[PDB]
């Protein structure tokens, strides 16, 4: 899942 | 956040709201006055700090209210209630403490726990301390699963878990005070570098590497959006895909690209021919002119002196020629114009291409990247659902385990009946108990029964997916559990590990990606880490290359390597690797996969389903309605934490709560 | 809330672009032909203006009549009264023509004219001939 990325993060649709 | 609501903080709960699990334990309060609640929230707070300021030695009820002051530490049945609530949940004293008060000699309840990964020995470890009578049956010959260490000479590389994803709320913070766990941050630098085939093997530059990233973001909250607004969920009775609806916006941004190009030229034409009429026009005047021109001569030509009416002809012509002159003037005017408002339009064209062929390659990469954190094809993956879990993020930097994450369960093994070699063949539960029977991994013939209250199962996803079955429940479970199982979705990624003599690679720089030549290869080898002390590197095979890479021998793996990295860093600065591994975990029968993902047509609903436990039906038809047996914890088990190490012990908490509640009685609920 | 900025997901072209298998690459081929369709449209039109340009070649050059600046007058020669009556019978009542036609005579005074010499120059009549035409 998106949480497993440590090299660049993906951004698009997360919600901050 | 800190105090007392950096604790609240750090320990995954709101500081100031009471959480529906103290809801159950607490209704007396929650249901109460507000002034109790905050009490409450404040006794609980505190509490975990406490623990938390040290989590080396457990933290008594006693040592506890010595802590309080007024009006906290007055009423004692409270501060009782919530120490006891905390401490069977695993919110305090959870993972490898020094005791005070040395074990309770007789234990009460039997427990089988299947399998010893993180989330099987964080149960044990908690049913242990509650006085239980704790056995883990493991198939393989070590501890941890999918956590998997390599060692050999002074190399270590993990083939499992292997990042800590920010410590900020993470129960692995609280682990890592407590084991030598040697914790490096992760630099965020990532270089990519399209190989171009057989060509220069190059960097991307710093303009396209944002501008492509941008747009790729761009593109997944499009598929956002494209959810969440317009509902475009289900197409043809099929659910929609994350990878098909990636696909469907990309079309629409090439579609709209030509309605752009389209109304361009459609707007130099009608322009165009704005000047085609007015041509015409002046073309047809300058004959008019022309032609006027001659017979103003003609009558000039009549030398004088003239009657009345041959001076008027004279006179006459000569203000209509001068007329004709007005007009053919405007319209030069008219003509200037229009000529060069069509070299304005014709000096702005719109965009050529949506993406470059350079372009959708490097787009690809960002692509393999998001397989790589879900262990499959974005064809796979709901739309809706795959990113779910995201408001439970950690926060600060990811982490490495330089000395190797087995490290973390080997410590939590410590103490505990572990039986390893031993393989579980079949789950047995009934009204009055269970039996589980396993066979020895080096002799299969040679069998075991084990008798017990209750059986934790933690079985992975992938192996309580196998059909034809490797493990028999009798009786078999419910409709509504094995759809879950169906439903879910269990990837894969895998992992080759490089051992040179030297760093011949940027030694500051922890990542670095390659882009191939295909959409069809994105996974493929396609991001390296340099995390060790030793000269190690390490490379992802993601997506759909994961499968098929599995049926390719570790000699053209690592050959496809060093190409890369001979492309890169310069066919003589890359040596033979003097030790390599690769990792096989579809393969792999103890794992058939890597961890879960939400997969189309499921969603983190599917998660709780997982993790209801099962109840059998009553032995003599008409008695009483029984207890539940069959419990299950595990990464596929948690919906707020998936596939990730802290999401494991997480769930091994959690059923180590609930199955004491059930066996052990729950002291603090009234 | 609303896309990303000018990305373009309009809920028509999405149930389009969905409808089929292939209604995505067919989509992107009427379009692909529409451009091409329009592209040699317009090199078309390049091509007959540039001829059409090529026929205007030389402006209206050596056609245009030297600048004639005369003074403007107040008595009427017999002369200029004759350049009038005619001017009138050809140009109906577009005195700034009359004007220009009798050479140094303001607009004014052409109109003037048209009533102090109604009855002697039969300027009704004049005028109902003009209108014949
Ligand atoms: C390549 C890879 C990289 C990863 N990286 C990270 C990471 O960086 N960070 C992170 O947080 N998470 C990571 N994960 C996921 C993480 O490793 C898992 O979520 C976690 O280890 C799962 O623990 P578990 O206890 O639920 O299951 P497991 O560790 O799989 O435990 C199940 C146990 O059951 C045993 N077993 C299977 N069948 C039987 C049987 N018949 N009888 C007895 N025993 C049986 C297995 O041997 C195993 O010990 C990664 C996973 C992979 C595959």
């Amino acid at each position: 899942a998106r949480t497993m990325q440590t090299a660049r993060k993906s951004t698009g649709g997360k919600a901050p | 956040p800190s105090g007392v609501e950096g604790a609240a903080f750090q320990s995954r709960l709101p500081h100031d709201r009471m959480t529906s699990q103290e809801a159950a334990c607490f209704p007396d309060i929650i249901s109460g006055p507000q002034q109790t609640q905050k009490v409450f929230l404040f006794i609980r707070n505190r509490t975990l700090q406490l623990w938390l300021d040290n989590p080396k030695i457990q933290l008594t009820f006693e040592a506890t209210l010595q802590q309080l002051e007024a009006p906290y530490n007055s009423d004692t049945v409270l501060v009782h209630r919530v120490h006891s609530y905390l401490e069977r949940h695993g919110l305090i004293n959870f993972g490898i403490y020094k005791r005070i008060k040395p074990l309770p000699t007789k234990k009460t309840g039997k427990v089988i726990i299947i399998g010893s990964g993180v989330s099987g020995l964080a149960a044990a470890r908690q049913l242990q301390s509650f006085g239980m009578d704790v056995t883990l049956l493991e198939a393989r010959d070590r501890v941890g699963g999918r956590v998997a260490t390599f060692r050999k000479g002074n190399y270590v590389a993990d083939l499992g878990a292997m990042v800590v994803t920010g410590l900020g709320g993470n129960p692995m913070a609280v682990v890592s005070k407590q084991v030598n766990m040697e914790l490096a941050k992760i630099k965020q630098k990532c270089p990519l570098y399209e190989a171009n085939g057989q060509a220069d093997t190059v960097k991307v530059p710093k303009e396209k590497d944002e501008m492509v990233e941008q747009e790729f973001n761009r593109l997944l909250e499009a598929t956002s959006y494209l959810s969440h607004q317009l509902d475009f969920n289900v197409l043809n009775n099929k659910p929609v895909s994350l990878g098909q609806a990636l696909e469907v916006v990309i079309q629409l941004q090439e579609k709209h690209v030509k309605d752009e190009q389209i109304e361009h030229w459609k707007k130099i034409v009608k322009t165009q021919e704005e000047l085609k009429e007015l041509l015409n026009k002046m073309v047809n005047l300058k004959e008019k002119i022309k032609e006027l021109h001659q017979q103003y001569k003609e009558a000039s030509e009549v030398k004088p002196p003239r009657d009345i009416t041959a001076e008027f002809l004279v006179k006459s012509k000569h203000r209509d020629l001068t007329a004709l002159c007005k007009e053919y003037d405007e319209l030069a005017e008219t003509q200037g114009k229009l000529e060069e408002k069509l070299q304005e339009l014709e000096a702005n064209p719109p965009s050529d291409v949506y993406l470059s062929s350079r372009d959708r390659q490097i787009l690809d990469w960002h692509f393999a990247n998001l397989e790589f954190a879900n262990a499959t094809p974005l064809s796979t993956l709901s739309l809706k659902h795959w990113d779910q879990d995201d408001d439970f993020e950690f926060t600060g930097s990811h982490l490495t385990v330089r000395n190797g994450y087995s490290c973390v369960p080997v410590a939590l093994a410590e103490g505990l009946d572990i039986k390893l070699n031993t393989a579980v063949r079949q789950v047995r539960y009934t009204a009055s108990g269970c039996e589980v029977i396993a066979v020895n991994t080096r002799s299969t013939s040679q069998t075991f029964i084990y008798k017990c209250d209750a059986v934790l199962c933690t079985l992975p996803l992938g192996v309580l997916k196998q059909q034809p079955p490797a493990v028999q429940f009798v009786p078999p479970l419910p409709e509504w559990k094995t759809s879950a199982v169906q439903r879910m979705g269990f990837g894969n990624l895998n992992k080759v590990v490089l051992c040179f003599d030297r760093v011949f690679w940027d030694p500051s720089v922890n990542l670095f990606g390659h882009v191939g030549s295909t959409t069809a290869s994105r996974g493929e080898l396609f991001l390296f880490w340099n995390l060790y002390k030793a000269p190690i590197l390490l490379a992802l095979v993601a997506g759909e290359a994961a499968g098929i890479m599995e049926n390719i021998s570790d000699d053209v793996i690592v050959g496809r390597c060093l190409a890369i990295l001979k492309g890169i860093f310069g066919s003589s600065a890359v040596p033979q690797p003097k030790e390599t591994v690769v990792s096989r975990w579809r393969a792999d029968p103890w794992a058939r996969g890597s961890y879960s993902y939400v997969a189309a047509g499921s969603s983190g609903n599917d998660y709780d389903l997982m993790a209801q436990p099962i109840t059998p039906g009553p032995s003599i038809p008409g008695a009483p309605q029984p207890i539940p047996r069959l419990f299950f914890a595990g990464e596929h088990t948690i919906r707020n934490y998936p596939a990730t190490v802290h999401g494991a012990l997480l769930s091994g908490l959690r059923e180590a709560g609930r199955i004491a509640d059930q066996f052990l009685g729950a002291m603090y609920t009234l | 809330r609303k896309p990303p900025k000018g990305m373009f997901l309009s809920q028509e072209d999405v149930e389009a672009v969905s409808a089929n298998a292939t209604a995505a690459t067919t989509v992107l081929r009427q379009l692909d032909m529409e451009l091409v369709s329009v592209k040699r449209q317009i090199q078309n039109i390049k091509q007959t203006n540039s001829a059409l340009k090529e026929k205007l070649d030389g402006g209206i050059e050596p056609y245009r009549l030297p600048e004639v600046i005369q003074k403007c007058n107040a008595r009427w020669t017999t002369e200029e009264q004759l350049l009038a009556v005619q001017a009138i019978r050809k140009y109906g009542r577009d005195f700034q023509a009359i004007s220009d036609v009798i050479g140094n005579k303001s607009v004014v005074q052409v109109k003037n004219f048209f009533v102090n010499y109604r009855r002697r120059f039969n300027i009704d009549e004049v005028l109902q001939e003009w209108e014949a035409e």
